[PDB]
């Protein structure tokens, strides 16, 4: 999947 | 520099986001129910509206080659049920007077088979449609607690189940 982690 | 989620809010880089692939938006994990593990287990991801708009759709979306293989095989478990047996064929006119006195929509599993033969079926809809005409016919016809009814209320449980994940 697509994400945006820190 | 731009507002994004079902919470209209900037991006916040110690927030986890994940971009559905539909809308192409992106989400706070928190605000639509998924934590980072769970995200590395699925490739596409689909946004809790986009879902929505999907699982309402599939009654609605032409009918594919696959689909109607999958009808048939619907209706070849249908009538393979023992509760099933009302259902098989057209109600023998020469011997129930009064039903197509009442009943002017009658369906029955074979004529189903038949409309899917013919792809008279181009949604989903539709074929759910005559399923249910089959069982409210039913209950239009008969008592609450004779074995017709009955019979119509199993098969349409099982036909409920059957259908789950169709498209
Ligand atoms: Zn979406
Ligand atoms: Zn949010």
């Amino acid at each position: 999947a697509r994400t945006k982690q820190t | 520099t731009k507002l994004y989620c079902i919470c209209k809010t900037p991006y916040d880089e110690s927030k986890f986001y994940i971009g559905c692939d539909r809308c192409q938006n992106w989400y706070h994990g928190r605000c639509v129910g998924i934590l980072q593990s769970e995200a590395e287990l699925i490739d596409e991801y689909v946004c809790p509206q986009c879902q929505s708009t999907e699982d309402a759709m599939t009654v609605l979306t032409p009918l594919t080659e696959k689909d109607y293989e999958g009808l048939k095989r619907v209706l070849r478990s249908l009538q393979a049920h023992k509760m099933a047996w009302p259902f098989l064929e057209p109600v023998d006119p020469n011997d129930a007077p009064d039903y197509y006195g009442v009943i002017k929509e009658p369906m029955d599993l074979a004529t189903m088979e038949e409309r899917v033969q013919r792809r008279y079926y181009e949604k989903l809809t539709e074929f759910v449609a005559d399923m249910t005409k089959i069982f409210d016919n039913c209950r239009y016809y008969n008592p609450s607690d004779s074995p017709f009814y009955q019979c119509a209320e199993v098969l349409e449980s099982f036909f409920v189940q059957k259908l789950k994940g169709f498209k």
